[PDB]
DNA sequence: GCAGACACTACGAGTACATA
């Protein structure tokens, strides 16, 4: 009896428990019923639920006796090369089909094949599976999982059945985590889960590690806003509201003193980013200044998802934004 | 005009308004036996056509031999040192101190011909080795103990076997290993060796060059190969002026071998007097030549003198010569170590920066090419000896020297992160993992020098105070916690000194930085020997615990 | 008899007549059957319109079952092609005769871009040496990935992307041999999201047909989910229109509602500036800073910052439309 | 290499004009009865861009596929060279006229070609083009950028857009 | 050992700071449930010693006897590549990014077979082990793509605490993936009381003064303010106040590279310039160190109107760096421009 | 009948390069 975290513990066991993803659960349902499957391509943001999506499909078409026999996952965590594909790939794609189900469930006549993360295989490597797709396409079926659907070549585009997963919209996050907190006999209230599904955005696996690390850090008692707001790394607005009065005081030695507090704070930047965007876009600036302080903070994030130095591109951002609150002045 | 103040009347329209709330309407809707080369071949010493100087080093170089090979007493800048190579004497073994004369130069000059007919000149028999064998060390072995390790077969009266090696420029490695080892064995070596390449920077020649004869070939003269064609056309009955023949050397780029074919191919037997437009047609006698590294950055960095003045001429002059070069990353290094030495009239460093721009685009370019195994990202980075060509054009004489600033750097950092490697395997494990060693670099090294450093007096141990003995065990505690000791250096100055066996101080210190004040001898070595002893009580104490 | 296939290859034109578009070299290939004066070909186009179906039913036509194992040599990328292949089982193939019945013999390299510059250059005289014995079909979506020599030594088709006046009786066919209840809407829809592509015609046509049960516009574009024509419309008129918040809180409506992505809203957006009549330095600047957008949305980044700067580039630009008057 | 080349007589053969294929072809037509026009061989010359082979696979293809040699029959079968018309776009792109380089990049984009065959035609374009040298260099880097970014996997008509766009700019910014 | 050693707290209800943390770090480790952790902060801050002390909360004592392993690794060009581990009877720290650029095979080698196989004792040890990730933002991202599947595969058997300094460079994949703990920096009075300690257990009396400058010129890094402190008491025995305190030589060095930047805006400087950067790379200075040094020393010769643009083109040719492959290109590109910016700023 | 020698192919290892 060894005690398993909420993200294993409440995965998807079948495709009914799978949250707002209505389209390609319809299709999954229907290839349950015993519809044509066709093949398959999984694109969105983490922890919209991609892989446990297909996982639950797969472990309902075959069972728990025929998962080792249809199921071939592939993944990043092993090496996927050209010569993977022409190999391990296109000797399982050419397998029969055999073996019955023993609980009289009925049984498709084909195997699957996941290849899971498609956008860390080469281009050389998605090249040898259009024929493969195409030819053993009797006996198996395909589903890419990747986050960025340009990182796929255009023959596996065409040859795929695309599916968007949208991020998860709050009333459906909220109803999913209120029934987790349910099942584990604890109590969060209103404000707090509100807070809790503004802070996931979208991302279903950040929320459930999110409300379990807050119930073991509660310890059982009524969650709170606060233990939401300290548990997500969300910057105070009065650190905010330093940022911009040095920024409307027109001097560099203030603004080098609330960055380093910020950078020596620990704070992410990229969650000052979106909380400096959430002020910029909702105050009293002018059309002008809103823009290029926008498109600043996007030119920003896009450095920041590159891996450079965040003293450096926060400074930046930050200059640039006192520049456009003193240049008015 | 794009913009509408009405709205239009037919065409529909999308609304565009400002800030200031004004509306604006947007439209939304056996002569012929032979080839001329060898029919014209030299025979004789006389007919060589080379420059006369590299003749004479190399008939005198084979005939310092004679007094080892034939057994008579008597025979019969870069030309003072061949000059002093000639005269500085003989090994006690009677055998010139340089057993191998390397041959180096462009094609076509006559190398091969000029070994051959050295040596049958000089009463030797040509043992001739080329790229058409199979250049194994076993192989390569076996035929150089076979040409140079035995006498003749006819006896007295029989010709001495000169080995001459061409193409050993493409020679591996382990075979110039092998040619050292037997022209190094003290099997001793008595019969002479010729090496001919066609490229004296090789990796493979680069012991060989210290060792050897080196004879670089001059590009042959234009007046004495004209009068060589001229010789050529008039035997074979064919009329030509000397300017043709000029202009057919200047474009084969002083080739012999490639004019006298040219001339095989356009004489023929349909005409006689050729004609300079035939020469300058593209289509018989123009060859790819391999340019070298310095005319690549001379063409770059200086302007040609005074058509050919239009810059477009030049850009592709450039961009052709940069291409036809080879090893671009060698280009780019040269124009990244001589573009800011040259006189740059720039002082706004404009064109500096746009050229720092272009080489972050090379590597831009060879990083995503390398990364998404899309090689066709590769056809741009040739535009940057051309770009380096258009900003920094002068019409001065420019001094280009090799670039070294990079793979210095390289190897610097390799031996860096070596010694950063050898430093913290010596720590304990407890204290590795507390630690990575980025961080110990930045900031427990030069603090932990500091450290290691106490102001101590040059006062024996039994006239220390309690602080003082404190502060040296501690001191030593230290130092064996991270296994580091003074050991003894050989100076060649005469005088002995106490280092650091990791040599940490180069990881720490910086050259353009004041002077510290360093731990004397005596304390050093009281250092030293208090950690000897401490290392010996640990011993005993780790034997009374256990 | 049933069996369990995706649509693109239950439905394949086995046969040449059941092609769709490429009228004139289908019957130009045609009529080298049935001259039998086939010739090396070189099929090139995008993906999806019907390259390695054509050579399929061109073997097919030229060869018998009984024989087609002997007289056909199919690789693809998914099999290895490099340079002792092609001195190897193809140059045997190539040099030999036939088993069963005599007759010329047929290589098909399908996915010929993804093979070696080596392997291409040993091509060439395996090609042309035994013209008279066998033939060779390059198949590519790159013309640039192969040599210019066996571009010389192929005649070239392309196969351009499929119009869709011509693409609505095959999903007919597809739609009646499903029974498939579709209105015009669907198949406007259908063809539209295609751009030329039969093979995710297909797809779509399936997915929407097993999510929804019925194919219309609205379950189309919910299967898809691709944004609206008419929500397009309204984000650039809000764009366009208003100031930075309301056309902000707006489009974030619009997106959280209808779950838009950020890359069809940019493709369609840049659709819609070169209808609208901008000037010459507003067109530049948007296409400028939609690229950028566009860019910026290919690794890990925050797509409500990249929203706020695609409105950005825009509340830009109004000022100086208006200006410019 | 350079030891071989000196070691034979180079020989270097330029492309074929239309008068030289065009004797070729009018022996292939009177061996094989061909009808013909004058305006159908043209187009197949153009088609050939100095190449006996294309020439003659052309013919070939037109004289099996519809029995008559006019420019529609050459024209329905073979195409149109590509970098005839991505000249004019850079021509237009020189003069920052973004309208009709998008309009020659839209021809191009709905004739199927891929973003990398564009973009090589547009490099292979703008490296003998007739301009400034400064202009070309940072052409050719722009090209360079926009590459890098094909290869990466972003490859739409908005990214070929924004290349045109960018190098428009390049002139309007000296 | 050091003063940075020899005081460490081992458990965490020893923590001089960040008690409230430590005490919600204690609650969320005890049921054993706990998710894959990211201890992120600025370098110094004590994640490492809160990772030891979870450990410690976890485990018993023994995750203090510490060796060293050494592992070969086969790279797909079939290079052996020798990377170390520190590891215990419960737990082990791998630091991939010692192996460079190959540390995706790394990831998908020597991690799966630490996750794939179960503990040996399942009675002194508990019924998972740990893996210390160091520095995973030294990461590629191939090798963040590699880690995510074992993340999930094996987290009943196997917990990972990965350890870095920025979450940027981090993949929102694997950002999702795991429980994001901050450790902030210790305040001016934390590193004061810390130091203050740590002087009264050694016998020694250290003023206030002293402390507050050695925690300010320590940056909030508490490992540099204890090493200075032991530095100063090596270097003189009574606490002065006014008392100077050793400086790194690479800081100087970057301080006298901007000084040799502003004297002088040429070619020749530039060139020189670029020979000083070539020394601070050599010396295996991280580049992005190496620009905010430059950025910290430059701005204080600056003007009040030129500051944020010599930011924003540090910034930018920082990036350019990240993006790039050689470094001098980056930074000699970034002299350059701030040499002709402050060029046209004083002749203007 | 069993030990030594001969060449045989499969396999391990090192290196270059990939554009127009
Ligand atoms: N739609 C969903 N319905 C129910 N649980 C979900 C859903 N999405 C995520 N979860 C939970 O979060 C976990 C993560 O789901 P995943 O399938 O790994 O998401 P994902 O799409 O794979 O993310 P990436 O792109 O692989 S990082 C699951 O194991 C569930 O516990
Ligand atoms: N004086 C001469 N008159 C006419 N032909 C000559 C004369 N000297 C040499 N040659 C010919 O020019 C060529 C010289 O090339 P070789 O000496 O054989 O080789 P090489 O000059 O060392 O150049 P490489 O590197 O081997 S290609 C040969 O074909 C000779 O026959
Ligand atoms: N012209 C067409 N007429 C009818 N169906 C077509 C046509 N083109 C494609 N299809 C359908 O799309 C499927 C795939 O067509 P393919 O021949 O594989 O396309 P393709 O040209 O080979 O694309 P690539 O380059 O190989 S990815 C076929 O099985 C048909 O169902
Ligand atoms: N609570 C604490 N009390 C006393 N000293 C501490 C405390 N936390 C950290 N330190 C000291 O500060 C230094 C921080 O280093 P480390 O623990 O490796 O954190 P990081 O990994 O962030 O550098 C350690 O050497 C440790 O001795
Ligand atoms: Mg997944
Ligand atoms: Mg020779
Ligand atoms: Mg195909």
């Amino acid at each position: 009896a060894k005690p398993v975290p909420w993200v294993e513990k409440y995965r998807p066991k079948c495709v009914d428990e799978v949250a707002f993803q209505e389209e390609v659960v319809a299709v999954l349902k229907k290839s349950l019923e015993g519809a044509d499957l066709p093949n398959l391509l999984f694109y969105g943001p983490p922890g919209t639920g991609k892989t446990s999506t297909i996982l639950a499909a797969a472990r309902e078409l075959f069972g728990p006796e025929l998962f080792r026999l249809r199921v071939l996952e592939l993944n990043a965590s092993d090496e996927r090369g050209i010569q993977v594909v022409r190999e391990k790939v296109k000797n399982f794609a050419q397998l029969t089909v055999s073996g019955s189900r023993s609980d009289g469930k009925p049984c498709p006549p084909f195997k699957i094949v996941i290849l899971d993360e498609a956008d860390s295989m080469t281009s050389a490597a998605q090249a040898a599976l259009r024929r493969t797709m195409e030819k053993e396409s009797k006996t198996t079926r395909f589903c890419l999982i990747c986050n960025y659907v340009s990182r796929i070549i255009e023959p596996l585009t065409s040859r795929c059945s695309k599916f968007r997963f949208k991020p998860l919209s709050d009333k459906i996050q909220q109803q999913r985590l209120l029934d987790i907190a349910k099942k584990e006999n604890v109590k969060i209230s209103d404000e707090g889960i509100a807070y809790l599904v503004k802070v996931s955005e979208g991302d279903l696996r950040k929320a459930i590690t999110f409300l379990q690390s807050a119930t073991r850090l509660t310890g059982g008692k009524e969650i709170t806003e606060k233990v939401i707001t300290d548990i997500a790394g969300v910057i105070p607005a009065e650190k905010i509201d330093g940022v911009f009065a040095a920024c409307q005081s027109g001097s560099f030695d203030k603004l080098e003193a609330v960055v380093k507090d910020l950078i020596d704070e620990g704070h992410a930047a990229t969650q000052l980013v979106n909380q400096l965007h959430d002020v910029v876009v909702e105050n009293n600036l002018s059309d002008k200044q809103k823009s290029i302080i926008t498109e600043k903070l996007a030119e920003v994030d896009k450095c920041l998802a590159d891996g450079a130095d965040e003293h450096l591109q926060l400074i930046s951002l930050c200059a640039t934004v006192m520049q456009q609150l003193s240049q008015n002045c | 005009n794009p913009v509408l103040r009405r709205p239009p009347i037919l065409e529909d329209y999308v609304h565009v308004t400002s800030t200031e709330g004004v509306r604006a309407y947007l439209v939304l809707r056996a002569s012929s036996h032979c080839l001329w080369v060898d029919e014209f071949a030299p025979r004789h010493y006389t007919e060589l056509l080379s420059d006369d100087f590299t003749n004479r080093c190399l008939l005198k170089w084979l005939k310092l031999w004679d007094l080892v090979v034939f057994g008579h007493e008597r025979p019969s800048s870069h030309e003072q040192v061949l000059e002093e190579m000639l005269e500085a004497g003989l090994d006690p073994s009677q055998r010139p101190k340089q057993k191998v004369a390397l041959l180096c130069g462009p094609p076509g000059l006559g190398k091969t011909t000029l070994a051959h007919v050295i040596a049958r000149h000089a009463g030797y028999s040509v043992v001739e080795m080329n790229a058409s064998d199979d250049r194994s060390p076993e192989v390569f072995r076996t035929r150089i103990e076979a040409a140079t390790q035995m006498e003749s077969v006819l006896g007295a009266g029989g010709k001495p076997n000169c080995l001459v090696i061409d193409e050993i420029d493409g020679a591996p490695v382990a075979a110039i290993n092998v040619l050292l080892s037997i022209l190094n064995r003290k099997g001793l070596l008595m019969r002479p060796i010729i090496c001919i390449c066609n490229d004296q920077f090789a990796p493979s020649l680069r012991q060989l060059k210290q060792q050897a004869f080196l004879l670089h070939f001059p590009p042959t003269l234009p007046s004495r190969l004209v009068q060589r064609l001229q010789e050529v056309s008039l035997r074979q009955g064919m009329r030509a002026d000397p300017g043709v023949l000029a202009a057919l050397c200047e474009k084969t780029d002083n080739d012999i071998r490639a004019c006298i074919n040219t001339l095989q191919f356009l004489y023929s037997r349909g005409q006689r007097e050729l004609s300079v437009r035939d020469v300058q047609a593209t289509r018989v006698g123009l060859k790819d030549q391999r340019r070298g590294l310095f005319s690549v950055w001379q063409e770059v960095f200086q302007l040609p003198r005074a058509s050919l003045t239009s810059a477009s001429q030049r850009f592709y002059r450039v961009l052709h010569a940069a291409a036809s070069a080879g090893e671009h990353e060698k280009v780019v290094q040269g124009l990244f170590d001589n573009f800011l030495r040259l006189r740059l009239r720039d002082s706004s460093l404009g064109a500096v920066c746009v050229a720092l721009d272009w080489l972050a685009f090379d590597d831009l370019l060879a990083g995503a090419a390398h990364h998404s195994q899309s090689f066709q990202l590769l056809r741009y980075p040739p535009f940057l000896p051309v770009a380096f060509h258009v900003l920094f054009a002068s019409s001065h004489t420019p001094r280009i020297t090799f670039p070294s600033s990079q793979q210095e750097a390289q190897n610097r950092m390799s031996q860096m992160r070596n010694l950063i490697q050898t430093l913290v395997s010596g720590i304990a494990p407890a204290t590795r993992s507390r630690a990575t060693p980025q961080a110990l670099l930045l900031d427990a090294l030069c603090l932990l020098l500091d450290i290691l450093a106490p102001k101590l007096r040059p006062v024996s141990t039994q006239l220390y105070s309690t602080r003082e003995k404190q502060q040296l065990a501690s001191l030593v505690g230290t130092m064996l916690a991270y296994s580091l000791t003074y050991r003894q250096e050989r100076t060649p100055d005469g005088q002995y000194i106490y280092r650091l066996e990791p040599n940490v101080e180069e990881l720490c210190r910086f050259p353009e930085l004041p002077a510290r004040k360093p731990l004397t001898y005596q304390t050093k070595q009281l250092i030293a020997r208090e950690i000897e002893v401490e290392k010996m009580r640990r011993a005993e104490a780790s034997a009374r615990v256990e | 008899k049933i069996r369990n296939l995706p649509w693109v290859e239950k439905y394949r034109p086995q046969t040449l007549n059941d092609l769709i578009s490429h009228q004139d070299i289908l019957s130009t290939i045609q009529k080298f059957i049935n001259e039998d004066r086939l010739p090396h070909l070189l099929l090139y186009g995008p993906p999806g319109t019907g390259k390695t179906s054509t050579i399929l039913a061109c073997a097919k036509q030229l060869y018998k079952d009984k024989e087609f194992g002997s007289m056909v040599l199919e690789l693809n990328a998914s099999d290895d092609r490099g340079i002792d292949i092609i001195r190897g089982p193809i140059l045997s193939f190539a040099s030999t005769r036939t088993i069963f019945k005599k007759g010329f013999k047929l290589v098909i390299l399908d996915e010929a871009d993804a093979m070696t510059q080596d392997a291409q250059n040993a091509l060439r005289r395996v090609i042309e040496k035994f013209t008279e014995n066998t033939r060779f079909c390059l198949i590519c979506n790159y013309l640039s990935k192969i040599i210019p020599a066996l571009q010389s030594r192929c005649t070239r088709f392309r196969f351009g992307p499929l119009t869709p006046e011509l693409m609505v009786p095959r999903l007919e066919h597809v739609v009646e041999e499903e029974k498939v209840d579709i209105s015009e809407d669907g198949m406007k829809a259908l063809v539209t999201l295609s751009s030329g592509d039969m093979r995710r015609a297909l797809n779509i046509l399936q997915s929407t047909n097993m999510a929804f049960g019925k194919v219309t516009e609205e379950t189309v574009y919910t299967c898809t989910g691709h944004p609206l024509k008419s929500d397009i419309a309204n984000i650039l008129d809000w764009m366009l229109n208003q100031d930075f918040t309301t056309a902000y809180r707006n489009i974030t409506e619009l997106k959280t509602l209808k779950g838009l992505a950020l890359h069809d809203i940019l493709t369609e957006i840049h659709l819609f500036v070169h209808r609208v009549d901008f000037p010459s330095s507003v067109r530049i600047h948007l296409l400028t800073k939609m690229a950028d957008i566009e860019y910026r949305l290919s690794v890990g980044t925050n797509e409500k910052i990249q929203l706020s700067s695609l409105i950005a580039a825009f509340q830009v630009t109004r000022d100086l439309i208006v200006a410019e008057a | 290499i350079e030891p071989i080349q000196s070691r034979c007589a180079v020989l270097r053969y330029t492309k074929l004009t239309d008068a030289q294929i065009l004797t070729r072809l009018m022996n292939v037509i009177e061996k094989e009865r061909v009808p013909y026009t004058d305006d159908g061989l043209e187009a197949i010359i153009f088609t050939a861009q100095g190449d006996m082979r294309q020439a003659l696979n052309n013919l070939q293809s037109t004289f099996s596929g519809f029995g008559f040699i006019n420019s529609e029959n050459v024209f329905k079968v073979c195409d149109e060279p590509h970098p005839l018309l991505v000249k004019e776009m850079i021509q237009h792109c020189v003069n920052a006229n973004i309208d009709e380089a998008y309009k020659i990049l839209a021809h191009l984009w709905h004739l199927g070609y891929s973003p990398e065959d564009i973009i090589g035609n547009i490099f292979r374009v703008c490296k003998t083009f007739q301009m400034a040298e400064y202009l070309k260099l940072e052409f050719i880097k722009e090209i360079g950028y926009t590459h890098m970014k094909i290869a990466e996997g972003v490859n739409s008509l908005l990214q070929m857009a924004g290349l045109l766009a960018r190098l428009c700019q390049k002139t309007m910014a000296p | 050992s050091l003063w940075v050693d020899k005081y460490r707290p081992c458990s965490l209800g020893r923590l001089d700071y960040h008690k409230e943390q430590a005490a919600q770090l204690r609650n969320l480790v005890q049921c054993g449930d706990f998710p894959h952790l990211l201890v992120y902060g600025p370098s110094g801050a004590g994640k490492k010693t809160r990772i030891m002390c979870i450990l410690r909360e976890l485990y018993g004592v023994g995750v203090e006897k510490l060796r060293i392993e050494h592992q070969t690794i086969t790279t797909p060009s079939k290079k052996k590549i020798e990377i170390s581990t520190i590891a215990s009877n419960y737990h082990l720290e791998v630091n991939p990014s010692d192996a460079g650029n190959s540390d995706r095979v790394v990831i998908q080698e020597m991690l799966k077979t630490v996750a794939q196989s179960q503990q040996l004792e399942t009675n002194s040890q508990r019924d998972f082990k740990v893996v210390l990730l160091t520095e995973v933002d030294k990461l590629t991202k191939d090798a963040q793509h590699a880690l995510r599947r074992t993340m999930e595969k094996y987290m009943s058997t196997c917990r990972l605490i990965l350890c870095c300094n920025s979450t940027s460079k981090v993949i929102p994949p694997i950002r999702s993936r795991c429980l994001a703990v901050r450790v902030p920096a210790p305040s001016i009075e934390d590193i004061c009381h810390v130091l203050s300690t740590v002087c009264k257990k050694e016998g020694l009396n250290l003023p206030s003064q002293l402390a507050h400058r050695l925690a300010e010129k320590s940056c909030r890094n508490l490992r540099k303010a204890l090493l200075m402190c032991e530095a100063c008491r090596v270097q003189q025995y009574p606490f002065t106040a006014d008392q100077e305190i050793p400086e790194t030589d690479w800081e100087v060095y970057l301080r006298e590279t901007a000084n040799a930047i502003v004297s002088q805006q040429t070619p020749q400087r530039l060139l020189e310039v670029r020979g000083r950067l070539y020394e601070l790379l050599t010396h295996c200075i991280p580049p992005e160190i190496i620009m905010k040094g430059l950025l910290s020393e430059l701005l204080h010769n600056c003007d009040g109107q030129l500051k944020g643009e010599v930011a924003q083109m540090a910034a930018y040719y920082e990036h350019r760096l990240q993006l790039g492959s050689k470094a001098i290109y980056h930074l000699e590109a970034f002299v350059a421009k701030f040499m002709a910016l402050y060029k046209k700023f004083m002749e203007d």
